[PDB]
RNA sequence: AGCGUGUGCCUACCCUACGCCGGCAGGCGCGGGUAACCCGUUGAACCCCAUUCGUGAUGGGGAUCGGGGAUUGCAAUUAUUC
RNA sequence: AGGAGUGGAGCCUGCGGCUUAAUUUGACUCAACACGGGAAACCUCACCCGGCCCGGACACGGACAGGAUUGACAGAUUGAUA
């Protein structure tokens, strides 16, 4: 009988965090992917994620909206969006959760085709 | 740069490269020819023709850049004014036997 | 040669013929009864007309969205 | 293509009062080096002055990635009726 | 939509985003006394620029 | 009024003339002119594949551009020195005359 | 020690002393230098000097991997690099 | 003659094979294989799965200046403030 365990931070104090303590919460990896702040050029896009972020459907397995960046990071306010994560063949759907994140979308995709070997 | 541009145009008034001297706020930037009787066209119309033509590109002022043209002094020796001989004897379509063995007695005339 | 992909057209756009008919209304006096919105943009003075769309009128090159 | 018809003249004047002009090749330029007076893209120049090219009116020359302009006698007819200028004065490439 | 999807790269490091003078070719670019010229380019028009192999 | 005349040439002949010539004159004129001051050379070394392919063996050149830098000393305003300068002047060295 | 490089048409991205914050990579000020001038008197490494470890895969060896910590970037997960 | 090595071990990267949406390609005895100044996260980039401007110069004309075509945002789609 033990729930989710991340650093110190429940998911809705996860959810409800401003974007300098968030800053200190992650590792420097995902630190300096979220250190930079705001973004004006295609990188609005990120923006249009978190505009499509508020895409939760009604009470039923969420539907899948597509993202074609990569580089979209596994948030914890995303928990609860079945996700399209292009891989340049097939749009992965993988169910999110607490233990996911702080961690790339991408990783969470097979970008390369499964390899086995044949004489 | 300046030496590849103008031979793809001057080949035709045999181009031999320039003789070119740097002065305070003036340029004599000497386009040594052989054949300059086209070079300017009408009475130095193509020379004021290729004073902008270098001016312009690389941020000249005016006043500065001025160019002269002069016959090569015994023009058979320099190659390039002999390479335009072969140029515009082959493009003008006589065959390689006689359009070489010409020039080739052109600088054993010119005394090679 | 002949591909899979089905080939994509370019559509012959909603070209619009006797266009002052409907710009305003015409009347019997020297005036003209007034429809649409002016222009109080910064670019141009009082040439351009604003659209009827369904949720606003939308002038032709200051890109302004009003609403209700 | 569309141009503005207003900055078609802005490539004409220093084509007419000098007999030849320059523009570097390349596609992504929005100010052109020379001609900063109005917003003319170097793609935008590059077709406009190749128009006048095929018709035989401007014998076009090209050195490394650069275009260059020797406005050939045939292009003076045209530039001085639609350019609308009087047939007695001459660009400075014609001045002693 | 098209035009600010045209040049939407940031141009400002990679071989890709500085060219070539003479060719506009991407690869080989003498970054050294800012020559800037594709390597084969280079050593055939080096004659005229002062570069000589004096040894 | 230390004139200080900076003596870059390409070319020896020319950096030894342009140097000399501003001194061998300069004798007979009387002023209190000094001996040309030397700066070492920048072999600009481009070391570049002869081949334009990556096929053949690997032959490459060295592309030595040595560059050499002179200045002479004076006790001279600016217009003395002027007078001899400009006239017989050859394409090789870069005269670039400072005042202070 | 000795070759050397260093503020760029396009061109933005330079070399870095010295001073502050911090164990670290690094973050922040005032200056120089288009340079025999400033970094730099290039206090380079090796070996040299003296400690220590003891014939064992050990303190040889530094592969593979986990968590952090910054920089570069418009962005690095298929760890950029430290 | 001899020295240092290589082949032996682990990793770096070029090549083949197998895999793949694409795993771009040139080169195969010395005179292919840390070679293309190729240390490719993007550009480069060729290849692939997606979407655009025609950036079809110009000549002629059935059709055009009582309008040819053009660039221009909600929103459904969308990777998009295509």
């Amino acid at each position: 009988f033990r729930k989710f365990t991340y650093r110190g931070v429940d998911l809705d104090q996860l959810l409800d965090m401003s974007y300098e303590q968030l800053m200190q919460l992650y590792s420097a990896r995902q630190r300096r992917r979220l250190s930079r702040g705001l973004r004006r050029k295609q990188h609005s896009l990120l923006k249009r994620l978190r505009k499509a972020k508020k895409e939760a459907p009604p009470m039923e397995k969420p539907e899948v909206v597509k993202t074609h960046l990569r580089d979209m990071i596994i948030l914890p306010e995303m928990v609860g969006s079945m996700v399209g994560v292009y891989n340049g063949k097939t749009f992965n759907q993988v169910e999110i959760k607490p233990e996911m994140i702080g961690h790339y979308l991408g990783e969470f995709s097979i970008t390369y085709k499964p390899v086995k070997h044949g004489r | 740069e300046l030496n590849e541009f103008l031979t793809r145009e001057l080949a035709e008034d045999g181009y031999s490269g320039v003789e070119v001297r740097v002065t305070p706020t003036r340029t004599e930037i000497i386009i040594l020819a052989t054949r300059t009787q086209n070079v300017l066209g009408e009475k130095g119309r193509r020379i004021r023709e290729l004073t902008a033509v270098v001016q312009k590109r690389f941020g000249f002022p005016e006043g500065s850049v001025e160019l002269y043209a002069e016959k090569v002094a015994t023009r058979g020796l320099c190659a390039i004014a002999q390479a335009e001989s072969l140029r515009y004897k082959l493009l003008g379509g006589l065959a390689v036997r006689r359009a070489c063995y010409g020039v080739l007695r052109f600088i054993m005339e010119s005394g090679a | 040669k002949s591909y899979t992909t089905p080939k994509k057209n370019k559509h012959k756009r909603k070209k619009v013929k006797l266009a002052v008919l409907k710009y305003y209304k015409v009347d019997e006096n020297g005036k003209i009864s007034r429809l649409r919105r002016e222009c109080p943009s910064d670019e141009c003075g009082a040439g351009v007309f604003m659209a009827s769309h369904f949720d606003r009128h939308y002038c032709g090159k200051c890109c302004l969205t009003y609403c209700f | 293509m569309l141009m503005p018809k207003k900055n078609r003249i802005a490539i004409y004047e220093l084509l007419f009062k000098e007999g030849v002009m320059v523009a570097k090749k390349d596609v992504h330029m929005p100010k052109h080096p020379e001609l900063a007076d109005k917003n003319v893209p170097n793609l935008h120049v590059m077709k406009a002055m190749q128009s006048l090219k095929s018709r035989g009116y401007v014998k076009e020359q090209f050195a490394w990635r650069h275009f260059y302009w020797y406005l050939t006698n045939e292009g003076i007819q045209y530039l001085r009726d639609y350019l609308h200028l009087p047939p007695e004065i001459v660009p400075a490439t014609l001045r002693r | 939509g098209h035009q600010q999807l045209y040049w939407s790269h940031p141009r400002k490091f990679g071989q890709g985003s500085r060219s070539c003078r003479v060719c506009s070719n991407r690869h080989g670019l003498i970054r050294k006394y800012g020559l800037n010229m594709c390597r084969q380019c280079f050593r055939q028009y080096a004659k005229d620029i002062g570069f000589i192999k004096l040894d | 009024h230390r004139i200080r005349i900076t003596l870059t040439s390409r070319n020896v002949k020319s950096l030894e003339k342009v140097c000399a010539d501003l001194i061998r004159g300069a004798k007979e004129k009387n002023l209190k002119v000094k001996g040309p001051v030397r700066m070492p050379t920048k072999t600009l070394r481009i070391t570049t594949r002869k081949t334009p392919c990556g096929e053949g063996s690997k032959t490459w050149d060295r592309f030595q551009m040595r560059i050499h830098k002179r200045l002479i000393d004076l006790h001279s305003p600016s217009e003395i020195v002027k007078q001899i300068t400009s006239i017989s002047i050859e394409p090789g060295v870069e005269v670039e005359v400072t005042i202070a």
